[PDB]
């Protein structure tokens, strides 16, 4: 009983900082992603646009 | 938030290049031949395009009145020489791709047609004038040298006393401005079409495409 305690506890701890580990890595890939699809690439040529209206 | 100094549209499936520089009589810049540069590398790899028409935004008056050289006076002045060799780079490579350029270029030489706008059409088989055309070549009044390939083409397609390049030489060197029906005549122009039927040409322009299994090349 004195290690099912102590093993829940760890467990418990251990989950919540790889949850927050977990999300910043996925907010840095979002914006990592958002960034290359924010770049401009030659094709963006073709693409007309009224940009000053 | 400024208006663009070169505007591209599609004209069904031409790709219409719109110089819109007015206040300069759509002098080029490095920035202008960059982006046509660019973008007609674009269009050459694209399968929906067929052919490209470079017109102005300014006609009757003026189609090119020439590259940008007061620009690159200052920085000759101020030894930016880098930017200087970087506006003949960009020029000089437009005026290359052009010549070579494998689908049909179509020019609308309406208006001023000086320098650098002779550097746009001088290249393309089809360098359309009308009534307002104005070629010339005004370069020994400045110090400069006939560029953007004027020296391979004018001794090559002009049709009248131009044996040894001896009209080649005399539109060079006296910088003697040509108009509209005279331009056709010497071989300045492929076409001489009325101003007033740009508009239902560059439709019609738009609208042919190559039949069956024909590439636009």
């Amino acid at each position: 009983l004195i290690e099912a305690f102590r093993k829940e506890e760890a467990r418990l701890l251990h989950k919540h900082e790889y949850l927050q580990k977990r999300t910043k890595e996925l907010e840095k890939a979002k914006e990592l992603e958002l960034e290359k699809l924010n770049k401009e690439k030659s094709s963006d040529l073709t693409i007309m646009t009224l940009d000053k209206m | 938030t400024d208006a663009p100094p070169v505007l591209f549209t599609v004209q069904d499936t031409a790709r219409v290049i719109t110089l819109n520089r007015p206040k300069k009589l759509n002098a080029l810049n490095a920035e202008m031949s960059e982006s046509m540069f660019k973008t007609l590398n674009e269009y050459a790899k694209s399968d929906t395009t067929n052919l490209v028409i470079l017109k102005s935004s300014n006609r009757p008056r003026s189609f090119c009145a020439g590259g940008d050289v007061a620009t690159v006076a200052i920085f000759n002045f101020n030894k930016e020489f880098a930017k200087s060799i970087k506006f003949f780079t960009d020029e000089y490579s437009l005026n290359f791709q052009i010549a070579t350029y494998l689908k049909p270029i179509v020019t609308f030489m309406d208006g001023i047609t000086m320098g650098g706008g002779v550097g746009l059409s001088i290249h393309t088989p089809f360098r359309i004038a009308t009534e307002n055309t104005k070629w010339a070549m005004p370069e020994m009044d400045i110090g400069f040298f006939p560029d953007v390939g004027s020296t391979f083409a004018l001794p090559r397609i002009v049709t009248l006393a131009n044996s040894n390049s001896q009209m080649a030489l005399y539109l060079c060197l006296t910088g003697e401005v040509v108009t509209g029906a005279d331009a056709y005549m010497l071989g300045l122009a492929s076409h001489y079409v009325s101003s007033e039927n740009l508009d239902a040409l560059q439709k019609r322009l738009g609208e042919i495409s190559p039949p069956f299994n024909n590439d636009p090349q």
